[PDB]
């Protein structure tokens, strides 16, 4: 036998290559949730597919907890900025809801973090609180609406991933044969 | 770093 | 042999993420295989009153309908979350648990579900007679909790899922290795 | 079968 598990196999450790293998199997099960609880507990592939589907339904507790399995807040630049464009998101969509409880309750849980970092930038954000609409300030003059800006943003959080030294070699699935895992179980049993 |  | 090939890989894929210590995904795939019921985890999801994950978590199983045992075990996860927003004095929560989880019961006996909502103007729901003997949140999730695993151990739809396989340590890892 | 109001297990 001249194979191996698949394709880039040989590189990574056992555990790895069998997560692949595991992942490949949940996916043809169905098993959704377990897929991506898996790559966020192992670390090894962040689905690029399922992070842009959660960040254009605004599931922000997912979207966080997923980027988690891959990386702190504070890791480099490019995580700060991805964190820190999502927490923005959320507290502008709870202004447009008219829901100030819900984005005070966002600038001091989540955005405060930011303020060691810019201290002027945390103050600017907090004042947004007072305008009657947010895009009364220059900077968000051109934002649209929920869709539009998820969308947006969505662009920019996919080239922060894409030059994230932490994320920007972990985007692409392995090659692996039909069923690999069940195949190779299903001889090994026999 | 960081931007409105 | 655990029947198919799809349990028996899922039983060895459940070994693999407990030994890596993917303690989220081991049950997950619990619940969407709706293979294997952890007694252990449901316990302490119960016991921390977690009730969005218990109610996730048994859904991969059973729905509130499918019999007797799977009528009871909703109502009485749903009945405890209603009181705990009673004894927090939470009135705005405990009507959306009324209306949201408890409403689907007005079906099978309205004047109990009537009862029910007649707790909200109590001062303490323990003046209903029903209910005196309620401790604090801690004494009735265990109390709660003691019937529930007798109700989940009768549910024949939990037949030959409360029993994990006795298998040697890391079995998908060695015959992955045996493979090639 | 019956639901009933009072504590779990009676």
């Amino acid at each position: 036998t001249t194979e191996n598990l698949y394709f880039q196999g040989a590189m990574g450790s056992l555990s790895r290559e069998l997560v692949f293998l595991i992942l490949q199997f949940l996916d043809e099960e169905k098993f959704k949730e377990t897929v991506h609880k898996l790559e966020q507990e192992s670390g090894f592939f962040f689905n690029m597919k399922y992070f842009e589907d959660e960040v254009h339904n605004g599931n922000w507790d997912e979207v966080e907890k997923y980027l988690s399995g891959f990386t702190k807040v504070d890791d480099n630049r490019y995580s700060m900025k991805i964190f820190f464009e999502i927490r923005k998101q959320k507290y502008l969509e709870a202004l447009d809801k008219h829901d100030r409880p819900k984005a005070v309750d966002i600038l001091v849980k989540d955005l405060k973090v930011f303020s060691t970092f810019n201290e002027e930038l945390f103050k600017e954000i907090t004042q947004l609180l007072t305008l009657e609409n947010f895009r009364e300030n220059e900077q968000l003059s051109k934002y649209g609406d929920t869709k539009s800006a998820r969308a947006i943003m969505l662009v920019e959080l996919k080239k922060l991933i894409e030059a994230n030294p932490l994320f920007r070699d972990k985007l692409q699935f392995p090659t692996l044969r039909n069923s690999r895992l069940r195949t190779l179980i299903n001889q090994s049993l026999n | 770093e960081l931007r409105l």
